[PDB]
C-alpha cells in the first residue's frame, strides 16, 4: 500500500528535502544500536537478563528496539512519500508489538519485581516519547 | 590387646557412600556420553527483533 500510494519516485523532491530522510535513517539505527548493545551487555545467556537495563535508550522509552523497528518503518513510508501507510503500520504494528510488550513485561515483573516497577514509574511512555 | 574401636562404623558408611557414587557416575558416563543430533547456526534469531 505505501507503493501503490507514493507518488512516482520521479516526482518526489530532491535536495534539501532527502536531508531529513537521511537524519532519520542515522537515528534510527543509532537508537537501536544503543538499545541493542544495553541490552545484550547485561545477559549471561542468549536472552537471560541478569539486571534491569535503565541506560541510554532505556531511559527514555522502555522497549527501545521495537520503537526502533517501528521508526524504520515510518522512515520507510516517508521515503516514497506515502503517509497514509506510515499511519496503517502505527496502528497494526503498535497493536502486536504492545502485546508482546505486555506479555514480556508482565514476565520481567513477576521474575524481578520492584526493580523493574520504579522503573516504568520512572519511565512511563512505553514506545513513543510523550506520546504513548 | 587395650585398643578399643576406632574411627567410626558411620565414616566407612560414608565413604562406602562416595565410592558407590563415583562407580555409578563412571557407569553412567561410559555409555550416554555420545549423542549428538545436528548443530546448525542459530541466525534467524527472531526474538531480536521479529
Amino acid at each position: 500500500l505505501a507503493a501503490f500510494e507514493g507518488p512516482e519516485l520521479h516526482r518526489l523532491p530532491g535536495g534539501w528535502a532527502n536531508v531529513g530522510i537521511w537524519i532519520l535513517i542515522v537515528i534510527t539505527m543509532l537508537m537501536h544500536y544503543d538499545s541493542t548493545l544495553y541490552l545484550a551487555r547485561y545477559s549471561e545467556k542468549v536472552v537471560v537478563p541478569t539486571a534491569v537495563v535503565q541506560f541510554g535508550p532505556y531511559r527514555w522509552v522502555r522497549h527501545p528496539i521495537y520503537a526502533s523497528t517501528m521508526l524504520l518503518f515510518a522512515a520507510y513510508c516517508t521515503a516514497l512519500r506515502a503517509p497514509l501507510s506510515l499511519l496503517f503500520l502505527l496502528a497494526v504494528c503498535l497493536v502486536y508489538y504492545n502485546k508482546k510488550a505486555k506479555m514480556e513485561e508482565e514476565l520481567m515483573v513477576e521474575s524481578f519485581g520492584q526493580s523493574y516497577s520504579d522503573y516504568a514509574d520512572k519511565v512511563r511512555h512505553k514506545f513513543i516519547p510523550f506520546v504513548y | 590387646p587395650m585398643e578399643t574401636q576406632i574411627i567410626s562404623d558411620d565414616t566407612w558408611k560414608l565413604v562406602d557412600e562416595i565410592w558407590d557414587k563415583k562407580v555409578e557416575e563412571i557407569k553412567a558416563e561410559a555409555v550416554i556420553q555420545i549423542e549428538e543430533e545436528k548443530k546448525k547456526p542459530q541466525i534467524l534469531m527472531a526474538t531480536h527483533f521479529f
